[PDB]
């Protein structure tokens, strides 16, 4: 009975970043910011 | 009625061929 | 040569729609169950052709898509081959050597033995041939022989297609009646061409039809007809189903008219929604070699009264007797019965014809309702 | 579209490695599963493809597999080519040692041993959960092959002791019920039912006894026995499980309403100007009024047609149909009153400009037809009909004119009552598309008319033999049993003799496409007695791989010089009494269509012809 | 001059009778048009939009100007508008019979001497056995009986009569569910 | 931004619908026999599912 | 009536014999695996079933 479950922290971080950028009425920065964050994950 | 029918047919054919 | 009224009636058939492409079920779904919907099939055709072109160009994704399509097509073809082999084995198992026989055509009641000549029409089932064979029945036949004279062949194909995508729809029909005295040969062919699809543009279709008739001993003359029709949707709106057609008829002895009587006709067809009225109109003009005839048909519907059907017809001879006809149809359900009425009004002859058909399946109440002709019938000596 | 095609590129999968895939064998093998993936060797891929493949593999194989992981490893750093590895982890049991099957009394011990030997686990530790499913599948397959659908594996026990035991639970028929329903007729497009033969009789005919296994053939036989009654319209049988071994069989039956009525009405109004006048509308045309009553079973269809109202005595039409399907065990009796018109060719043959004449027969015929064996038919008919002759327009013609008499009365219209017997026996069989055997056909027409028909006796006998060609060696289709149509020689003999006084309408003749090829109907002769002999050679083209067959026929028709004996000597009038011998060669295409070129030695004229239907 | 804002399926059903009868509503000197040149045999070129709209064709692989091996024909559900079939006429009357190969009975699925149905390999084995032990070339019962007219007069007379009566009551030609599906 | 394939999504939606049907059937066959409010025929299943207003409107 | 009447009847009787054979084989199918009787219909039902699809 091994039922896998994954630790989804990066997904939550991206969602929170999107929410924070939405609350500031700066959605045009979204694709600028989130992408950079993803690069920070890679290296 | 002949002239109107001929003109309408010619115009419709030209419009269909243009596109 | 038939009168211009016949040609004007032929041209003013109504709103038309040419036949589209045919699609395989195994390849389209990549081995999965699919449903039916137009626009998603011609899209698959043109899309796979474009992806083949791009893969030839060098795009890796197009190559991957085409490879997947090829794998699915090969699997489907092998599955169909295996199914055919299994079906043949099962047919051999059921009947060891006896080929399947076909039911003879039932002509009807007569004073001759009804079971006679049944053996003549009972033949072994033919193979999976492309052509389709139908027998033709004449009006009056020999008293002591079967009344079936002549034959008609029907064929359909979609050639110039690669892997079941694309092609040119093509239909053929040939009626042949050959005896020791007479000869009747009537041929007809249809060809379809598609220019664009909704995803890649508008719906542009062109249909070319050619029909020839030969009656050797009686007429000793042949007749040729060639018509080209172009259909496009949304010409003046979201959807109008605009169509324009041109026909040429010739009665020459052979090939070119060679001074034979020619006739040229042109037709226009369109449907439009204005307010509560969805009107479909088809108007044509024909000129023979020098009278000119005009014809127009219209279908009009009212959404508040969907049960009523209204059709209008207007035919004008050469200048100039104008014939106008109006037909109304209605239906209702009576007590255990259904009654359908039709009213036809013609102003040229100032005549009105009313027809009421009745069907009852529960009891014979309508039979007891109508008993006047029994009293009306008198011996009168 | 393959691996060697694109050796170099970027982000291209090189190899697909599958590890951890269970080797039970019920599931598709490793290569079969590889062939059904989105990622392909030598093709570009992205993370979306991996996610879709993982989700699809998890969904489609949920039960067996607990988790599938897809990983990518660089074959070389600079090449950017990668290898994709799939790892499967299925659900497992901590320990399984032996397998056993309990119950399943009907299953013999041999199958019990076989299924146990089939599913032996290799290792007693960490056994996957596929073994129990395999055992269940094998048992269900065996029982379904045996024909019992409700014999199913109950569940599994013995897991505490590590003994995978499958307890098979069988089922038996317990309760049988019947319901009576009647469907109504309306245009709502949603049928409504009203709930209401003896029920005990239905149960007895079905023969569903309690405490018995249920079989599909049993259901088919019960349905056949219940539907043997002609009164019933629709039947339905359903063996539903009782909420476990009890099976409740529900039977639903609906009868047929025989009454049917069709009415028509036509109106015509002379509008002129303004509102029309209805005072003169005493009556209106009623078209055809059809009344049908199916009810044992006795078909009864009356159709009376009036051309116009206020005067039904003119242009009236009547047709009556009666049929009794269950009057006799192997025979059916029908009676039809109707009219029929057909042109006559024997009376007015062309070979000249002789105008044809149209015979019209209107009357009643009552006949009984029986199908004995499979290919034997016996028909006995008594018919009384008014026979008239009309040429072109509907005008009675006294006699034929280019003059031979048209009928026996001489007025062009008479009434005849006669008896007709038809006997057909057929041993002909189609093997590999070619027919062999024998066929006899006898027709007798006796005019018991003593009322202008008079005494007449017409006898026609036709014998056709399709025999294997003596010269041709035996084909492989007979010995090897398997794919060749034997060569055939067809010998046909037709003899027709007439005695007494017979009118020109029913006079025997000679000619026509069927009787003798190459002749128009009536060209040869019109004599009371005749003899037609046909010899044909038919060879299939399967040896050359070409569809159709090739045949050659020679036919000879002799009137025995009876044209002079015929009343009026019609053959002398049209000056074509010569006996004929026609020979021709033809090809029969797919089906029954034949295209043959035939030459007649009487005039030395050869002609092509195409015909539909078998030659004999 | 106002459009019916509220539309219902029953309105479409009512209009469908008019749609179906518009084909016969066309009346002229020759009534139905599209006749041949000098013969009464009507041409197949009746490309009415209503008729051609619910037309679906398939390119079936029938193998056993280029060769064009594939064959175009109708298959599966013919109508473009799909509707749920009425739950009736499911049961069918069938008579048990013997296969030409051997004593193997054949009612629906073929059954061997035992209770189990015949397998794929068993059919080939029986065929090989009958090839090895062929006999009775001609003196045997005739399989594939030559059907004659009036055969199954009960079936030809009363089978599926209620469906025809229901169709005569409806005269709609489209059951309605296909419209919702599309 | 990498979404699931629409075909899989629709298939799983249909499977979830039939699973919901099975769950409703089990809940009915387990709890629907009891009576909570005899005046309105309120069974235990609807009461414990929070659908009391459904019964109130149905009456 | 001296020749046609017996001959065809013979074939009919022949067919009947073959029919019986089939049922015998069906009995064997019911004999094995302990299956119950297939409750074959009577000849009165059979000749009526001739008019049916059978
Ligand atoms: C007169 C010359 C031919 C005689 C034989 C004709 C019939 C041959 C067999 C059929
Ligand atoms: C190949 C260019 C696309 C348009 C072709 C139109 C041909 C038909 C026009 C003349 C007939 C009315």
């Amino acid at each position: 009975g091994i039922m896998p479950r994954k630790y989804l922290i990066e997904k939550h971080n991206i969602k929170v970043l999107k929410k924070k950028l939405s609350q500031a009425y700066s959605t045009q920065q979204l694709t600028k910011v989130v992408q950079e964050y993803k690069n920070l994950i890679q290296n | 009625a002949a002239a109107f029918a001929a003109f309408a047919g010619f115009a419709f054919a030209a419009f269909a061929a243009a596109g | 040569l038939p009168p211009m009224t016949f040609f004007v009636e032929q041209m003013s058939e109504g709103v038309l729609k040419p036949e589209g492409w045919a699609t395989m079920e195994t390849v389209a779904g990549l081995g999965e169950e699919v449903t039916e919907d137009e626009g998603a099939e011609s899209f698959n055709h043109v899309y796979y052709r474009q992806m083949y072109e791009l893969a030839v160009a060098g795009d890796p994704w197009a190559q991957r898509e085409y490879a997947a399509m090829l794998r699915a097509y090969d699997k489907g073809c092998e599955s169909y081959r295996a199914s055919y082999e299994e079906a043949d084995v099962d047919a051999n198992v059921e009947y060891g050597v006896e080929s399947y026989v076909v039911d003879p055509i039932d002509f009807g009641p007569s004073f001759d033995p009804e079971d006679m000549y049944s053996h003549r029409h009972a033949y072994a089932e033919a193979a999976d041939a492309g052509v389709t064979v139908i027998p033709s029945q004449d009006y009056y036949g020999p008293e002591h022989d079967d009344p079936l004279n002549g034959i008609v062949f029907q064929y359909e194909a979609q050639p110039f297609s690669r892997h079941g995508w694309g092609g040119v729809p093509f239909d053929l029909t040939v009626c042949c009646e050959k005896d020791k005295t007479s000869l009747c040969l009537q041929g007809e062919t249809h060809v379809s061409l598609v220019h664009s699809v909704p995803p890649f543009g508008p719906r542009h279709i062109t249909q070319v039809t050619g029909s020839w008739e030969v009656l050797r001993p009686n007429i000793k003359d042949v007749m040729y007809q060639l018509e080209v029709d172009t259909f496009k949707d949304g010409l003046l709106g979201k959807s109008d189903h605009a169509g324009c057609g041109l026909m040429l008829a010739r009665l020459g002895e052979g090939g070119d008219p060679r001074k034979g009587p020619t006739a040229v006709g042109v037709r226009l067809q369109d449907t439009l929604r204005v307010g509560p009225f969805k009107l479909e109109a088809c108007a044509s003009k024909v000129a023979v070699q020098k009278e000119e005839g005009w014809g127009a048909r219209a279908f009009v519907g009212y959404d508040w009264l969907p049960g009523l059907g209204m059709a209008f017809d207007f035919i004008q001879e050469r200048t100039r007797l104008r014939g106008y006809g109006a037909n109304f149809t209605y239906d209702w359900e009576a007590l255990g019965a259904a009654f359908g009425m039709e009213v036809d009004y013609v102003a040229a002859s100032e005549s009105v014809f009313v027809s009421v058909n009745a069907f009852s399946g529960n009891d014979y109440r309508l039979g007891w309702l109508l008993l006047l002709p029994a009293v009306n019938y008198f011996k009168e000596t | 579209e393959e691996k060697p095609g694109e050796r170099s590129g970027t982000n291209r999968c090189v190899e697909i490695v599958i590890e951890g895939w269970p080797d039970v064998g019920n599931l598709p093998t490793a290569d079969e599963l590889k062939d059904l993936l989105t990622v392909q060797e030598g093709h570009i891929f992205e993370k979306q493809d991996l996610l879709d493949d993982r989700r699809k593999l998890e969904i489609q194989y949920e039960d067996y597999i607990a988790e599938v992981e897809i990983r990518t490893e660089y074959v070389d750093g600079k090449s950017n080519h990668q290898r994709v590895v799939y790892k499967f982890t299925p659900h497992q049991f901590r320990g399984i040692n032996a397998i056993d099957i309990k119950g399943a009394a009907l299953m013999p011990a041999s199958e019990v041993e076989r299924i146990c030997n089939e599913c032996l686990p290799k290792q007693p530790y960490m056994v996957d959960i596929a073994v129990m499913d395999k055992v269940r599948n094998r048992i269900e397959q065996w029982y379904q092959s045996r024909g019992l659908p409700f014999c199913y594996v109950g569940f599994f026990d013995g897991m505490d002791d590590g003994i995978l035991r499958a307890n098979v639970t069988e089922a038996k028929i317990d309760n049988v019920s019947v319901r009576f329903v009647r469907p109504k007729l309306t245009g709502d497009s949603e049928l409504e039912y009203s709930v209401y033969v003896k029920a005990d009789k239905i149960i007895e005919a079905s023969g569903f006894q309690r405490g018995h296994h249920y079989h599909v053939e049993d259901g088919y036989d019960a349905m056949n026995s219940i539907f043997a009654c002609g009164l019933l319209e629709d039947i339905n049988i359903e063996p539903e499980q009782d909420p476990v071994n009890k099976i409740n069989v529900k039977i639903r039956c609906e009868e047929v309403q025989p009454k049917s009525m069709e009415l028509d009405l036509d109106w015509s109004f002379q509008l002129k100007n303004g509102i029309p006048s209805i005072n003169r509308q005493s009556l209106i045309p009623g078209g055809s009024v059809e009344v049908s009553h199916e009810n044992n079973s006795e078909s009864a269809t009356l159709s009376l047609s009036a051309s116009d109202w206020r005067n039904p005595s003119a242009d009236l039409g009547f047709s009556v149909a009666y049929s009794e399907p269950f009057y006799k065990p192997h025979t059916t009796r029908n009676a039809q009153l109707f009219n029929t018109r057909k042109t006559s060719t024997i009376f007015t043959p062309g070979g000249s400009e002789v105008p044809p004449v149209f015979v019209d027969r209107f009357g009643l015929k009552g006949w009984t037809s029986q199908i004995t064996g499979q290919d034997n038919k016996v028909e006995h008919a008594l018919m009384l009909q008014l026979v008239s002759t009309l040429d072109e327009n509907g005008q009675v013609v006294a006699k034929g004119t280019k003059g031979p008499p048209t009928t026996n009365s001489g007025n062009g219209r008479d009434l005849s009552l006669s008896y007709q017997g038809f006997f057909a026996l057929d041993n002909v069989r189609f093997i590999n598309g070619n027919q062999l055997g024998e066929r006899m056909l006898f027709q007798v027409d006796q005019g018991l008319n003593p009322l202008s028909g008079g005494i007449y006796n017409r006898a026609t006998a036709s014998y056709t033999k399709f025999l294997e060609a003596p010269f041709l060696p035996k084909l492989t289709t007979e010995q090897l049993w398997k794919r060749k149509a034997p060569n055939t020689v067809v010998l046909h003999a037709k003899a027709g003799n007439a005695l007494g006084d017979v009118a020109a309408y029913d006079y025997f003749s000679l000619g026509g496409p069927y009787s003798v090829r190459g002749y128009s109907h009536g060209e040869i002769g019109a004599a009371r007695r005749f003899l037609e002999l046909a010899t044909e050679v038919r060879v299939p083209l399967k040896n050359y791989g070409l569809p159709g067959t090739a045949y050659g026929f020679v036919e000879y028709a002799t009137d025995l010089g009876s044209g002079r004996e015929l009343n009026g000597n019609p053959t002398e009038y049209y000056r074509k009494p010569g006996r004929g011998m026609s020979y021709g060669l033809g090809l029969k295409a797919l089906g029954a269509c034949r295209f043959e070129y035939a030459r007649d030695c009487n005039a030395g004229t050869g002609t092509f012809l195409v015909n539909f239907g078998e030659r004999f | 001059l106002r459009v019916k804002t509220d539309k219902d399926l029953q309105w479409w059903r009512t209009k469908q009778r008019v749609i179906t009868k518009r084909k016969s509503a066309r009346k002229r000197d020759r009534f139905k048009k599209q006749i041949a040149v000098v013969n009464k045999k009507l041409a197949a070129l009746s490309k009415k939009v209503e008729t051609e709209k619910s037309n679906l064709y398939q390119t079936l692989y029938g193998n056993y100007f280029f060769a064009k091996k594939l064959r175009k024909k109708i298959s599966s559900k013919g109508r473009r508008y799909r509707s749920l079939s009425l739950a009736r006429y499911l049961t069918a009357t069938r008579k048990p019979r013997l296969v030409g190969l051997d004593n193997l009975t054949k009612i629906d699925n073929i059954t061997t001497l035992q209770g189990a149905f015949i397998t794929k390999e068993e059919k080939q084995d029986s065929l090989n056995l009958t090839i090895q032990r062929k006999q009775e070339l001609t003196n045997s019962l005739k399989k594939s009986q030559i059907k004659k007219r009036s055969r199954h007069s009960w079936k030809k007379r009363s089978r599926h009569q209620f469906s025809r009566n229901h169709y005569k009551y409806r005269k709609r030609h489209t059951h309605g569910n296909g419209k919702l599906r599309v | 931004e990498n979404p699931m394939d629409p075909r899989i999504r629709e298939l799983m939606a249909a499977e979830g619908m039939d699973d919901k049907l099975e769950d409703e059937g089990f809940k009915d066959t387990v709890l629907g026999s009891a009576i909570i409010n005899p005046y309105t025929g309120l069974d235990m299943k609807t009461y414990l599912d929070g659908k009391e207003r459904h019964q109130a409107e149905l009456v | 009536r001296r020749f046609l009447h017996p001959r065809l009847d013979d074939n009919q009787r022949r067919v009947e014999r073959e029919e019986e054979r089939v049922w015998a084989l069906r009995g064997q199918q019911r004999r094995a695996l302990g299956l119950h009787r297939p409750h074959r219909p009577d000849k009165d039902a059979a000749w009526r079933l001739e008019q049916m699809y059978d």
